[PDB]
């Protein structure tokens, strides 16, 4: 029985007649060593998605790499709850989110220029001078015009199923 | 049994009798809406052909079937953050309440953030979070906005609503005493503000009791959040089905790819692998399609939640039963796992009396109509009162207007109109 | 990223392009330690065979099976395998073998 | 980027068609993706098998395309219904719905056509400048509690005025601006002033 994975010690009490274990996906979970009757867990060799955080190629060819849901171990290194971010400088100052990373962390290309990562700002802090006998009434106003854009239709495609399949 | 369609209750209708409420109750209702769904991501290559070069090479013969599924799942994952952003990130600034909770007797300590917690969530939010509860290329992405940030956004929206009414939604947050804010909310439903001011203590006590009842309901009725628990369950079920699909043979001699490769020569292994690839690719396409349809439903729900947030929390809704049963006064947002919960505070008429009515009153031959409200009679004297609350006033020339004469209005009765 | 998007220009944003996997460094081969050769000689090269109605069955257990001789010998007129391939047989264990 | 919502729609449809066209290059297990190369090389007993493989692959590709088009069409239909709702309750009328027709108090909207879409220009009134005024829920005159018919009572520190809620425009407090209900012993926070009788 072959495969690839990390073989580790286990506390799984296999019965004397059982030789292999299986997971929900029917893959091998653990094996009994044919020479020494101990149970070894098989953990697939660590893995995760790889995301590239980049400004457009019309600006710079510098990129940052996010290794999703992993520790900064097996892989200017910033560990976030989104994964291990390598190549982006960690900046204490918050800004508006530009290129989102996840878990509250966003990245952008800023200053000499490089990719930075930071916790995104939610908005300016502005306390209200509330009291039980004070009301604020506007004395002036502005007329503003905003633009709201909505899709209405999509391209009316038509496919000749017979000619497409059997031209 | 045959189900009952509610209790039967006939209305004592007649052409000259009107029922006007004499008392009222302030009620708080809970509306729960899904906002987002789990941001799943599937590595189509590792899922179909895990650690097998031969399977991957056979998979390449299907072209873009793999990468278009990665694209569809990416699109869903992105719109889940768009949905969260549209529902909660509607305020440009982070507002905070004053240290003194002098809100006219209205107790908000159960919906405002608790500074003593590791995450500044409200008591009710804590109750909500306590009710809602692999290695095959299937991963879950974190949301862009963490639970702490969502709690901060709901805190900003709640503090804005409490301290500035609707002004923070339209523009700047304009401070106003809470009692005056409620006075405007009452005028907006056709009840004169003096009703609020005269009964402010009663209204505040009813509000506080309604909130306590909300806490008892959420703390005792597990099914209250079923609309959100089902969403979590649906995504878990979808992933479990996908994982279970790896155990299927799809016509192959074995579901385990390594057992095929270790036993058959390429001329036969390629056929068995093609069978497994076809089965697993069809399984992925089914999963992705189900995720796209469910995501469209979630998006529609998120749009509804955003509409309610804007036209319910930030303003005042004139739309009947849009923001709960009754005449809407105000609503308070609360965050929840993968969703939003609205606490709608509404005015509901509570007690009524049978009064005799008339469309108009004759004085000197002129037909007098109310400027606001209706004419009522307790059997001996005629009064004018607001439609939604019994508050009899003497009929005067400053309450009514004259149009036409007694020979036109059907059902007009004789009385006198006092001239101040 | 450029290969993932099938373009030489990448727009501003974050793209998922591949998957990190720590590759194995070495193979680990484990088998029960046993030097007995499976008695394939006295099964095929036996002097006398049984009638097909009373076909003789032999049980092979606890021995190293050298299948090389079999597919390498050219005495056999018919050699067909089902469910498994001859080439991948020498590197494969079995609970029991029946002849 | 202002029109990204419409450009993305064009791109999505182009991508779907480009994917469909690229799907013609796949083998799906056949000896060749080109149907004529199969027919020119194999006899019917084998050509039919290779063709069945290509038909299965291309039919599955079409089903995927059609499903994606139906889902995208449902999304577009929902968006179109929203656009129609805004057109009716925004351009043709006046919206009382907060933030339905842009941030601020809605005044009017103007439709504009766009490729595969509609653009609304929403003209709204937004309060711009404010002052801190002292307020009171009611004013006592002769023991009667007077409430504003419209607007609120404000004080600049020496005189009480009544003004509309959304725009500072102080007016003298008179019997034609307020109404009487109850007395000074009921309203919490009522202050003393005078009410002018025209
Ligand atoms: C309300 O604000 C507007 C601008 O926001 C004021 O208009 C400006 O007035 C100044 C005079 O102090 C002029 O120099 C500017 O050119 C005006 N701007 C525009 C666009 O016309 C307006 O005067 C303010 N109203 C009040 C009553 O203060
Ligand atoms: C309107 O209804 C409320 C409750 O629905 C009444 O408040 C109660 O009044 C009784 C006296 O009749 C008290 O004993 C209760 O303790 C009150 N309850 C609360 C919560 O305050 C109120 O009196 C009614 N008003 C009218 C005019 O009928
Ligand atoms: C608002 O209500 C909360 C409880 O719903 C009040 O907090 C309680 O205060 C009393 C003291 O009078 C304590 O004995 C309770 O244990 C507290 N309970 C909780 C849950 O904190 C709070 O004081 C009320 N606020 C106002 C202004 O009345
Ligand atoms: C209808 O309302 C009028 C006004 O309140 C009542 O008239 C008053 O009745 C009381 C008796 O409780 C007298 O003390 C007042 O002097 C009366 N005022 C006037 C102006 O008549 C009348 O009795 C009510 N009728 C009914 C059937 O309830
Ligand atoms: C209300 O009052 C008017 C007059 O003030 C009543 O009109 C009378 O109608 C009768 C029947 O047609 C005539 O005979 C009288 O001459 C009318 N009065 C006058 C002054 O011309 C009317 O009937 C009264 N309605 C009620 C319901 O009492
Ligand atoms: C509050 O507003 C009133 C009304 O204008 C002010 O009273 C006027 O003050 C001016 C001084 O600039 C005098 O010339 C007027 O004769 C006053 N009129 C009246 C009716 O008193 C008052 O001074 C303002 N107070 C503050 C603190 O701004
Ligand atoms: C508003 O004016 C009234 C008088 O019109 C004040 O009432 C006085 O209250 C004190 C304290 O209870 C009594 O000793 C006086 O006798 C009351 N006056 C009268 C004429 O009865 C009231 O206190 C004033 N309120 C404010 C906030 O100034
Ligand atoms: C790239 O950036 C330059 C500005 O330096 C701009 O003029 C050019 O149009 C941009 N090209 C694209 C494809 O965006
Ligand atoms: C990574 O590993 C270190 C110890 O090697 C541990 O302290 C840290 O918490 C880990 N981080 C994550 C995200 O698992
Ligand atoms: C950011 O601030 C923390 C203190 O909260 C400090 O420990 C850290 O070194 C700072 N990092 C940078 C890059 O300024
Ligand atoms: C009003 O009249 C109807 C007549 O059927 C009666 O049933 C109802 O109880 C009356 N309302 C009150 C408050 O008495
Ligand atoms: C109400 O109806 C009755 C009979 O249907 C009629 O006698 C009476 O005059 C009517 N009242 C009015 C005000 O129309
Ligand atoms: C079979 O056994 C005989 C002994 O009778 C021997 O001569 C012959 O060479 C053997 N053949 C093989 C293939 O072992
Ligand atoms: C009202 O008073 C508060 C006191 O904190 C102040 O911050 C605010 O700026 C004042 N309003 C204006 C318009 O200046
Ligand atoms: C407003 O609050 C202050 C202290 O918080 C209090 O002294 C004052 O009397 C209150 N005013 C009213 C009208 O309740």
């Amino acid at each position: 029985l072959t495969g690839t994975g990390v073989l580790t010690e286990s506390n799984k009490k296999f019965l004397p007649f059982q030789q292999f274990g299986r997971d929900i996906a029917d893959t091998t979970d653990a094996v009994r060593d044919p020479q020494t009757l101990e149970i070894l867990d098989i953990t697939p060799c660590s893995f995760g998605g790889v995301s590239v955080i980049t400004p457009g190629t019309n600006t710079s060819n510098q990129v940052a790499v996010l290794y999703q849901d992993v520790n900064c171990t097996e892989v200017n290194v910033f560990q976030t709850r989104a994964g291990c971010l390598i190549g982006a400088e960690h900046v204490n100052n918050s800004y508006e989110c530009d290129i989102p990373i996840g878990a509250g962390i966003c990245a952008s290309y800023q200053t000499s220029q490089s990719i930075i990562a930071y916790t995104m700002s939610l908005g300016a802090e502005n306390s209200v001078a509330y009291s039980n006998n004070s009301i604020a009434i506007p004395t002036n106003f502005t007329i503003s015009v905003t633009t709201e854009i909505l899709p209405v239709s999509m391209t009316k495609t038509s496919v000749d199923c017979t000619m497409y399949i059997c031209g | 049994y045959t189900m009952s369609l509610g209790a039967e209750n006939s209305v004592a209708y007649s052409n000259n009798s009107i029922a006007i409420p004499t008392n009222f109750t302030i009620s708080v209702t809970t509306e729960i809406l899904p906002v987002s769904m789990t941001k799943t991501s599937v590595d189509c290559t590792m899922y179909i052909c895990g650690d097998s070069t031969e399977c991957s090479n056979l998979l390449l013969q299907y072209g873009s079937f793999c990468t278009q599924l990665n694209r569809a799942l990416t699109g869903i994952a992105v719109e889940q953050d768009k949905n969260t952003q549209e529902v909660f990130a509607q305020v440009k600034q982070i507002y905070k309440t004053p240290p003194i909770k002098d809100f006219g007797g209205f107790n908000f300590s159960q919906i405002l953030p608790d500074p003593s917690k590791p995450s500044k969530r409200s008591f009710i939010e804590d109750l909500l979070f306590n009710k809602v509860t692999k290695f095959n290329g299937l991963t879950v992405l974190p949301p862009l906005l963490t639970d702490e940030m969502i709690a901060q956004y709901t805190s900003a929206l709640l503090a804005g609503t409490i301290t500035s009414g609707w002004t923070f939604g339209a523009g700047a947050a304009l401070q106003i005493p809470f009692a005056m804010q409620m006075a405007y909310r009452f005028n907006g439903i056709g009840v004169t503000q003096n009703v609020l001011y005269e009964n402010q203590k009663l209204i505040a006590n009813q509000f506080n009791s309604a909130i306590g009842k909300i806490q008892d309901s959420l703390s005792s009725t597990a099914s209250a959040l079923g609309k959100l628990q089902d969403v979590v369950n649906q995504n878990a079920q979808a992933l479990n089905t996908l994982v279970k699909q790896l155990s299927s043979n799809f016509g192959a001699i074995s579901s385990v790819l390594n057992d095929i490769l270790s036993r058959l020569d390429p001329p036969e292994a390629e056929v068995q692998i093609d069978r497994l690839i076809t089965g697993r690719l069809q399984s992925l396409q089914t999963y992705v399609t189900q995720q796209l349809i469910r995501a469209a439903e979630i998006r529609a729900s998120a749009n509804l939640a955003a509409t309610k947030m804007s036209e319910c929390v930030l303003g005042q809704s004139k739309r009947v039963d849009f923001c709960g049963k009754g005449y809407h006064l105000m609503s308070f947002p609360q965050s929840a796992p993968h969703g939003v919960v609205f606490l709608h505070v509404t005015y509901v008429p509570a007690q009524e009396k049978n009064f005799t009515t008339a469309p108009a009153i004759c004085h000197d031959g002129k037909a007098h109509f109310p400027r606001e409200g209706v004419f009522v009679s307790n059997g001996t004297h005629w009064f004018v009162t607001q439609r939604n609350f019994y508050e009899p006033q003497i009929i005067t020339t400053d309450n009514t207007f004259v149009s036409g004469n007694c020979d036109v209005v059907i059902g007009i009765v004789n009385n006198t109109v006092y001239d101040p | 990223t450029k290969c993932t998007l099938k373009s030489f220009t990448v727009e501003k944003g974050i793209y998922q392009t591949s998957n990190f996997r720590v590759q194995p460094t070495e193979s680990i081969v484990r088998f029960p330690n046993i030097t007995n050769l499976c008695p394939f000689g006295e099964v095929f090269n036996a002097t006398r065979f049984a009638s097909v109605y009373a076909w003789n069955r032999k049980r092979i257990s606890n021995c190293v099976a050298d299948y090389s001789v079999l597919y390498n010998s050219a005495s056999f007129s018919t050699f067909k395998c089902y469910g498994v391939s001859p080439t991948k047989l020498n590197d494969l264990c079995f609970t029991n073998v029946y002849a």
